[PDB]
């Protein structure tokens, strides 16, 4: 049965964006990881702080690098995602429309 | 009941001895609430701008 | 009193000029003011302007007692300032001028 | 689809219902639980009014 | 502010009663209605039905409603004219008519 | 209707002092929760006609006046003895039992005079089949009326 | 319990109460998600669960994500894409 | 470091962002431009009240602090818990919160008067559009039949301005021309969603039996809140605001 | 006047017809 | 003597008569629907008339 | 379009049972009413003897 | 300081909430149907027959759902680990300790089971049998998947809207 | 008695205080507005209680006279200001009464 | 509510009457703030009534 079919410029644009936040993503962990990694060791080495403030430093810390590293992606494929999501709501409405 | 059953035990404990190393988990518990009334003090008696000058000359200092 | 206003002036253009065709003191007035509501969202349809000319008709009758034919064989559907609703005629006529006089 | 004529009075008819099954017009109306005591405060009021 | 009163009276029902006090052979209902439309058109006794529901309760207003369509129904009655609408719903609440103009019959609101 | 009103305050009354069965209790349980579901837990403005809105909002109201204020009556003035017994007790004026023993007092009077009054309540929301709080109104009548093994309106 | 007088739909049911005021000081957290550093914290912690389980897969009966599959990565890369606290 | 210099120096955070966030978020999720509106109104009207009721208890706060200190007087807790002085604080923030949702989101009852109408003496814009909605939603419990699917389809390139003129080819219409004729006309010209076809809705009786069977309604005509949400009131017959409007309701 | 009346039982609705 | 007597005499009363008098109602007949309402007391006694 | 109102002209009967035959003769469009909607409410003029020789020879649109 | 904290928030990161267009032009055909009738079953199981209800809840469940609320159970239980937090043979400061429980547990739990809905879910969509033979049986389609968005964001502010009033509601 | 049909519309009885027959109208209209007039004194017979109370205790020479110097009275526009209570009776008045005719 | 919104209260009173009797007045409110409710509250049962 046929159905609606969605542009193909955005479908190659949205793919072009997810590829490139799926590779971000993965890099991205073990960029998080390694930011705590050293912020812990940091902490436990340099700073007079309680344990589970100096675990909280560290965690925050990583995460921190690992937006920064994924921001762009991350941004990009919102941003395309959000206008392909647009255009195909108000395609469907004006088909649907009675 | 939970709350019960904990506040029970820790008055009876407390009661009975008192002079037993704690947890570190509790131990960090309790300064992070001491070192939160005092930097509540701190705030209500000092300016938010002094504040964020002394942190980061701090910070600057530390790096 | 029986018209779809509170007030003259809420009523739009074809109010003013249901006033402006007759006399400040005619009660023909109310039967144009009559022929403006039954008008509205019709007089823009070569259908609905036949609808509400049809609407005349029955308010006139309703109204005052009235035979069947008279409305149709009236002579002169032109109407003066000192026309007044003593007869379904005058009635009829008035709510058709208003029905014209009506914009939207 | 409709026998091209429906709504035409058949010649001859005859309004009568003599041997009529009323069993077919029961789900066209609706009586309400309390239909019995309505009954009897209709043949009251009119009794007493009329 | 009586003095004003009464200057009204005398302009609307004084004055003109000298207007007309022959028979005329041209237009004499005319002449005549118009003397009498400034004196019992005066919006002492017209005003109010906009405010009607002031004194009219919701069902009140309904029965009221269509006994004042009925007592105006006269075409030819200038006070009617000038009397605000029945064809209005009560604004607190309204039980019988559910939409303005939406009747069975042009004269009787329901 | 007054006199109506007082003699369904006076039959209920006395149902409640003769008391109740266990096919009665059953049917009340019914009622009772079948009215606490569709009228004191229901916002009444919901409902899709004008006609069960304004009558279900009726049988609200009623049960308003009839339940929650007398039970709130009561309820204060049982709160307002205790708090008597314990000013008198302390020689001072004290403020705790005045909510937490009026709340006590609600709770413990409240299913009392609902079991008292369930079947005006249940009766009034019989706006008719046509509707969906009619419809389920004969539902649950049909089924009491089954327990009971007995015909109601 | 009967699962299926609560999955039979209701007029009343449908219209009634669902979040009581006593679930709004115990669920406001989960308005958390509009932060940048939250959403990157849940990644993190939920790729870290991942790649335990996918290390411990080898035992019968666990399956770790492939990423081959394109319904996986689309999940867990747009979980938080497009959020927007101010719209219910 | 080139997009984190973007991000920082992007002009969009200069400029101050408006309401259309809302707008543009509903038409992401699905709705309409209008529909999109007309929600992103009612969010706001419903968001409004608690806004204002925050920003009025914290200014009574900044203003007024001293009155806890003063209030110790008749309640020493105060001045030997700083906890009841904050949880006093925290309640009277609470206090204001909830007098702002009672007045923006309360049912607040009031008369349909082109008077006062939208004054705000009276929440009844929202209350019945509140009202209207909770009543009228109610979810499409179907599953969008073959002809229905087709007939979206086939709606592309449709536009009311010009009326497209339907030409009749037996070799690829089949049929007789007359009965094709109509048959569009049904379609397209008249107007009538596909739905209310006898044969559509036979087939989707058909499909949708086991619910019939349990007892739920299948409900032809999906839900068009367009229909049911109307934050100028029109579509309710509320009077407009006498003084902000130049044209009159019947009602 | 405005209020004189002081309240109005909008509540009370119009009565409903239970004839058969 | 001035305020409290005057300003609720008339209601306790009004609320007595209702309790235990039926406002006055004439018993007897048929649904009240359609019957007129027996108004309960609405003329001041202690204000003079 | 939203101030449009009928004020009760051709109120005529709206069949709400779904096999009256009603519903199907007003939906026909060459259905002819009895009399007109306006000559409903208008005295009569043709004596009785006339009237029911109309009659007599109406005949029916189908 | 904003709705992120007296609005509803938790059912915008779970059951598949955030399912919209951007997936299915990415996802082939049979991905497509199996994302367009999770998507509805989560949000719209009206859409579905009693049944396919049935049978979709107890798996999710079996799966997500109930897995989820255990585990963030759990981590609540962490969170009370050590209760009463601060308290000595002078003073228990209850009030304190109830406030300190009241903000450190449900956080815990929250995250929880984010976390495991995060891990889970999207195997739960890729990898189940019953899943993928019920999309299969039913075949929604992208105009499904529009109305069945719609129809949940409708939904969520019906919720919203009826749970604006909890405290006093009279009606009239 | 037309019938069964009481159409008697008065059952006052020797000592009625009321209308003779509350069905008509005009007397519901008459006593709906009689019993709320009697309603909007509240604040002036407190008022008038709390003077009379105040002159029949302390203002006798016994108690505490007081020495009054003022020449002459100085009032400019009090009679306007109290005028509004009356105003609105007669706006009261010609309301109800107008909305009845 | 009354002379408090005037910032010449002696010139209030000296242009209205040349008399005092505030205290009354002000203590009045108090009294006038319960003495209704008997009054108002049979009032709403009388228009019900008259309503039905
Ligand atoms: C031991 C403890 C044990 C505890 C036990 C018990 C535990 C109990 C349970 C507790 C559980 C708690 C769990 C939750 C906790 C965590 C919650 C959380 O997420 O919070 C962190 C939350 C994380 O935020 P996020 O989601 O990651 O941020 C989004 C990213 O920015 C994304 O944004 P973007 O990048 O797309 O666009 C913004 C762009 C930056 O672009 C801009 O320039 C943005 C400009 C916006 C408009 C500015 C208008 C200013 C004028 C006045 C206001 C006008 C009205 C309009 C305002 C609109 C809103 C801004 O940002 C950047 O790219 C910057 C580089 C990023 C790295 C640096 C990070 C810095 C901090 C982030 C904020 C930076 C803001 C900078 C503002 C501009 C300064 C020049 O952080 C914040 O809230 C922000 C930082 C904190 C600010 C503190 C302010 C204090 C008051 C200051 C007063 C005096 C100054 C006022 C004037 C302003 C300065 C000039
Ligand atoms: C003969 C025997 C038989 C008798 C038969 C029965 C009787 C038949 C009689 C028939 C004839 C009738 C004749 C009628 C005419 C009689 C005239 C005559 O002789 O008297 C002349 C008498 C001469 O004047 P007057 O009464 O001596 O003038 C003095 C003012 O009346 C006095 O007022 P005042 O304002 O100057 O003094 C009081 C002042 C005292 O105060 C001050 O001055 C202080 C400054 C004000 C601020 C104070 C507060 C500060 C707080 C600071 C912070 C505290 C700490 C923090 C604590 C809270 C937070 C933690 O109070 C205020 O101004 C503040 C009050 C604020 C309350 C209002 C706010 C309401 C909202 C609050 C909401 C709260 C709850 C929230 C709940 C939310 C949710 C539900 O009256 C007239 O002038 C003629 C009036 C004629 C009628 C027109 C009435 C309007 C004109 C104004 C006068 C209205 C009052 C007086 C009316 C008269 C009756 C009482
Ligand atoms: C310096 C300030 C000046 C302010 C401007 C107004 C005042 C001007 C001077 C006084 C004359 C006011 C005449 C107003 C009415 C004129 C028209 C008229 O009579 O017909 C309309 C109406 C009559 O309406 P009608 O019923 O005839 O309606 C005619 C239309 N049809 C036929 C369709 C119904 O007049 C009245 O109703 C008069 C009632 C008598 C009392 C009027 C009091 C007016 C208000 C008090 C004014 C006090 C001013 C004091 C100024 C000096 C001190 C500051
Ligand atoms: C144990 C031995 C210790 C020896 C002592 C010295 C140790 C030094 C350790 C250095 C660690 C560096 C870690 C970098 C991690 C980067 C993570 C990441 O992804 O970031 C991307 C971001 C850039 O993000 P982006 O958005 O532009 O791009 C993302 C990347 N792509 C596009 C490819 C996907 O880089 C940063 O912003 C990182 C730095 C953050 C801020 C902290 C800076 C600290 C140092 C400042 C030095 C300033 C010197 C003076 C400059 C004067 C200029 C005029
Ligand atoms: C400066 C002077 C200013 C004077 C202002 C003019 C004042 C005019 C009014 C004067 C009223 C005087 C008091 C009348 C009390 C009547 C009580 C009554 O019968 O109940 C009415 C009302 C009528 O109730 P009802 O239920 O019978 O209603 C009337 C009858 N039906 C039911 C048919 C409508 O009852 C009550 O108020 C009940 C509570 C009464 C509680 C107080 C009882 C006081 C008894 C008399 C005083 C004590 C005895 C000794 C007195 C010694 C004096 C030195
Ligand atoms: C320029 C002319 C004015 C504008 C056009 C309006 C004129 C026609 C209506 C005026 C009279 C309205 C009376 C309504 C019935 C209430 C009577 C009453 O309470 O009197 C006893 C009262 C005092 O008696 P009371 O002490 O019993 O008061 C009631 C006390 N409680 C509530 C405790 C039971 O007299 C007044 O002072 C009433 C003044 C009128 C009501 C004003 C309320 C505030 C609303 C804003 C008013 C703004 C001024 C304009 C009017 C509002 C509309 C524009
Ligand atoms: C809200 O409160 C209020 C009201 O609501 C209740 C009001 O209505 C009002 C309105 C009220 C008013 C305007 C005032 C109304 C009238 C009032 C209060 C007074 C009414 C008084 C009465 C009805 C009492 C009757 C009067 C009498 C004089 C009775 C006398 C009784 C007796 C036993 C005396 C009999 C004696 C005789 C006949 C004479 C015999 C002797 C002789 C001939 C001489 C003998 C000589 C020798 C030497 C032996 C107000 C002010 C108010 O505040
Ligand atoms: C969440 C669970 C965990 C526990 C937290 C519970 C929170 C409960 C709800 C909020 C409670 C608010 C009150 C907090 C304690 C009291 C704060 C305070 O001191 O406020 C008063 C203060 C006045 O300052 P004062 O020292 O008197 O200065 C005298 C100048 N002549 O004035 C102020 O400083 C302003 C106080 C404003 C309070 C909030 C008002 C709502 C709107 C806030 C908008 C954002 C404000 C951001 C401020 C940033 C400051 C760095
Ligand atoms: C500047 C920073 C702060 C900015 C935001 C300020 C918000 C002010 C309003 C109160 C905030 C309380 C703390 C945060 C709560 C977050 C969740 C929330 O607000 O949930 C909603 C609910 C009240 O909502 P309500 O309008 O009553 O219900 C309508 C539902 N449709 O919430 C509640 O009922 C919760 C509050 C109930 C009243 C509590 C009064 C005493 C204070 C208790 C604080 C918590 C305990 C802290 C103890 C340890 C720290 C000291
Ligand atoms: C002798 C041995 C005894 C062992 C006893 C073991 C008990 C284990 C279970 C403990 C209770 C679990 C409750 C789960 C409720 C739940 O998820 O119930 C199900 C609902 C589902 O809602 P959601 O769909 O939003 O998740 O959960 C919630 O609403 C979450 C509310 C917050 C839960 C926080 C739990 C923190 C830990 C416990 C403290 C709670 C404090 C509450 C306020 C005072």
């Amino acid at each position: 049965a046929r159905d609606f079919e969605y542009n193909n410029q955005d479908v190659n644009q949205l793919n072009g964006a997810f590829i490139s936040l799926v590779e971000d993503e993965k890099i991205g962990f073990w960029v998080g990881v390694g930011g705590f990694a050293y912020s812990q060791f940091i902490m436990r080495k340099f700073v007079k702080s309680t344990n589970i403030f100096a675990s909280v430093t560290s965690l925050f810390a990583g995460a921190a690098l690992a937006n920064l590293y994924t921001h762009q992606s991350r941004a990009s494929y919102a941003r395309v995602a959000a206008r392909a999501n647009r255009n195909a709501s108000l395609a469907l409405n004006k088909l649907m429309e009675y | 009941f939970y709350s019960l059953f904990n506040f029970y035990l820790s008055r009876i404990k407390n009661k009975n001895n008192y002079l037993v190393r704690k947890h570190l988990y509790t131990t960090e518990l309790l300064i992070e609430l001491i070192l939160f009334k005092y930097k509540l003090i701190i705030l209500k008696f000092s300016s938010i701008k002094y504040i964020l000058n002394f942190n980061v000359r701090k910070f600057i200092l530390f790096n | 009193a029986q018209t779809a206003h509170q007030n003259r002036y809420q009523g739009g253009l074809c109010y003013a000029q249901c006033n402006e065709l007759f006399s400040f003191w005619n009660p023909s007035i109310q039967q144009c003011w009559k022929g403006c509501d039954f008008g509205v969202g019709r007089v823009n349809d070569p259908e609905g302007r036949i609808e509400a000319q049809q609407m005349c008709k029955r308010w006139a009758a309703e109204l005052y007692w009235t035979y069947k034919g008279e409305l149709d064989t009236i002579k002169d559907l032109r109407v003066h300032a000192d026309m007044y609703p003593t007869t379904p005629q005058n009635v009829y006529r008035a709510c058709l001028a208003g029905v014209r006089r009506q914009k939207f | 689809d409709l026998p091209a004529d429906y709504g035409k009075m058949p010649a001859g008819y005859n309004f009568l219902t003599r041997g009529k099954d009323w069993r077919e017009y029961d789900k066209d109306f609706i009586l309400r639980t309390d239909a019995v005591w309505e009954k009897f405060q209709l043949e009251h009021f009119f009794r007493n009014y009329m | 502010v009586c003095g004003i009163y009464v200057i009204h009276v005398i302009y609307n029902y004084m004055i003109p009663y000298y207007w007309v006090s022959t028979p005329l052979k041209n237009d004499e209902f005319t002449r005549l209605r118009m003397k009498d439309y400034i004196a019992s058109t005066v919006l002492e006794e017209v005003y109010g039905i906009s405010y009607a529901e002031w004194g009219w309760l919701p069902h009140d207003f309904a029965y009221n409603r269509m006994r004042g369509l009925a007592g105006y129904m006269h075409p030819d009655d200038p006070r009617a004219m000038c009397t605000s609408t029945f064809h209005r719903k009560h604004k607190y609440i309204e039980h019988e008519v559910e939409k303005v103009g939406d009747y069975h019959h042009m004269t009787y609101p329901k | 209707s007054c006199t109506t009103r007082r003699f369904i305050d006076e039959k209920e009354k006395l149902e409640y002092s003769r008391g109740y069965n266990q096919q009665e209790l059953e049917a009340s349980k019914l009622r009772k929760d079948f009215v606490k579901k569709y009228i004191v837990d229901f916002d009444t403005t919901l409902y899709k006609t004008q006609v069960e809105r304004d009558w279900a909002y009726i049988a609200k109201r009623e049960y308003r006046y009839e339940v929650q204020l007398k039970s709130i009556g009561y309820g204060g003035a049982l709160a307002n003895a205790v708090l008597l017994w314990r000013i008198y007790a302390n020689k001072k004026m004290v403020f705790w039992p005045i909510p937490i023993v009026g709340a006590l007092g609600y709770l413990y009077f409240q299913p009392v005079f609902f079991q008292k009054s369930n079947k005006r309540f249940f009766d009034m929301c019989n706006v008719g089949e046509e509707y969906y709080l009619g419809r389920e109104r004969n539902k649950i009548l049909r089924e009491c009326n089954k327990i009971l093994n007995v015909e109601d309106f | 319990s009967d699962p299926f007088k609560k999955v039979e739909r209701d007029y009343h049911n449908e219209r009634s109460v669902h979040k009581h005021f006593a679930s709004y000081p115990l669920k406001f957290w989960w308005g958390l998600n509009k932060f940048e550093t939250i959403q990157g914290i849940h990644s993190i912690l939920g790729n870290a669960a991942d790649l335990v389980v996918s290390t411990l897969s080898f035992i019968p009966g666990v399956q770790g994500r492939n990423n081959a599959s394109y319904i996986e990565n689309s999940i867990r890369v747009t979980r938080f894409r497009g959020f927007d606290d101010k719209t219910q | 470091v080139y997009h984190l210099f973007e991000r920082i120096c992007n002009p969009d955070n200069f400029k101050l962002s408006g309401e259309a966030a809302r707008v543009r978020t509903l038409i992401a999720a699905g709705f309409s431009k209008e529909e999109a509106e007309q929600v992103a109104w009612l969010q706001n009207h419903q968001v409004n009240g608690k806004i204002l009721g925050l920003f009025t208890g914290g200014f009574a706060l900044y203003c007024c602090n001293n009155y806890f200190h003063y209030f110790e007087r008749y309640f020493p807790r105060l001045r030997y818990q700083p906890f009841t002085k904050f949880l006093a604080q925290a309640a009277t923030v609470y206090f204001f919160f909830k007098i702002g949702d009672y007045y923006f989101t309360s049912r607040r009852y009031g008369s349909n008067d082109a008077r006062m109408n939208g004054l705000m003496y009276s929440n009844t814009y929202y209350s019945t559009n509140k009202e209207a909605l909770i009543q009228n939603f109610e979810p499409l419990n179907r599953k969008f039949t073959e002809e229905e699917v087709e007939q979206f389809l086939r709606n592309e390139g449709r536009s009311q301005e010009e009326k497209r003129n339907w030409i009749y080819n037996p070799h690829i219409h089949g049929s007789t021309e007359g009965e094709w004729k109509a048959d569009i006309h049904e379609k397209f010209d008249s107007g009538k969603a596909p739905w209310e076809r006898e044969h559509v809705k036979a087939k989707i009786l058909e499909t949708n039996k086991a619910k019939i069977d349990a007892g739920e309604e299948i409900q032809l005509k999906p839900f068009k809140t367009l229909n049911h949400l109307d934050k100028t009131g029109l579509l309710h017959r509320l009077h407009p605001f006498i003084w902000t409007n130049n044209w009159t309701l019947l009602g | 006047a405005l209020f004189f009346m002081a309240n109005t039982a909008i509540s009370v609705p119009s009565v409903l017809d239970t004839s058969p | 003597i001035v305020l409290t007597w005057g300003w609720s005499s008339f209601q306790i009363g009004g609320y007595n008569y209702e309790r235990f008098d039926d406002n006055g109602e004439r018993r007897n007949t048929l649904y009240w629907k359609l019957s007129p309402v027996e108004f309960p007391q609405s003329k001041l006694w202690n204000r003079p008339s | 379009a939203l101030n449009k109102r009928n004020w009760g002209y051709n109120a005529h009967y709206k069949p709400e049972l779904e096999r009256s035959m009603k519903k199907v003769l007003y939906a026909d469009p060459n259905y002819k009413f009895p009399i007109e909607w306006p000559e409903r409410y208008m005295a009569e003029t043709k004596t009785l003897e006339q009237v029911m020789d109309e009659e007599e020879n109406w005949e029916y649109y189908k | 300081v904003f709705e992120f904290l007296f609005y509803n928030q938790q059912h915008k990161t779970r059951n598949g909430y955030f399912i919209n267009h951007d997936n299915l032009m990415l996802a082939s055909l049979e991905e497509r149907k199996k994302l367009i009738f999770y998507f509805i079953a989560n949000q719209v199981p009206e859409k579905l027959d009693p049944v396919d209800r049935v049978k979709f809840n107890e798996e999710l469940s079996d799966n997500l759902s109930t897995k989820a609320r255990l585990i963030g159970s759990l981590t609540g239980l962490i969170g009370l680990v050590g209760f009463p937090y601060i308290s000595t043979r002078i003073y228990s400061r209850p009030v304190l300790n109830i406030g300190l429980s009241l903000l450190i547990c449900p956080f815990l739990y929250y995250v929880g089971n984010q976390l495991t809905y995060s891990v889970w879910e999207p195997k739960f969509i890729a990898n189940n049998n019953t899943v993928c033979e019920l999309s299969k049986k039913y075949n929604f389609t992208v105009f499904d998947f529009a109305q069945a968005k719609k129809e949940a964001h409708l939904k969520a502010l019906r919720t919203e809207l009826v749970s604006d009033n909890l405290l006093y509601s009279p009606g009239i | 008695m037309w019938g069964n049909l009481w159409t008697e519309a008065s059952y006052q009885l020797n000592f009625n205080i009321g209308f003779s027959s509350l069905r008509s109208d005009v007397l519901i209209h008459l006593a709906q507005w009689q019993y709320w007039w009697w309603f909007w004194f509240a604040l002036i017979w407190s008022f008038y209680y709390f003077i009379i109370l105040k002159v029949a205790r302390f203002r006798v020479l016994k108690m505490r006279p007081k020495i009054s110097t003022s020449y002459r009275p100085h009032g400019k526009w009090g009679d306007f200001l109290a005028c509004i209570i009356p105003l609105i009776w007669c706006i009261n008045i010609l309301t109800n009464s107008n909305l009845i005719l | 509510m009354g002379s408090v919104w005037f910032r010449n209260r002696y010139w209030w009173y000296r242009s209205l009457y040349d008399d005092y009797v505030a205290r009354e007045a002000k203590l009045a409110f108090g009294i006038a703030a319960f003495i209704w409710l008997p009054h108002y509250y049979w009032g709403i049962h009388l228009n019900r009534a008259f309503e039905v």
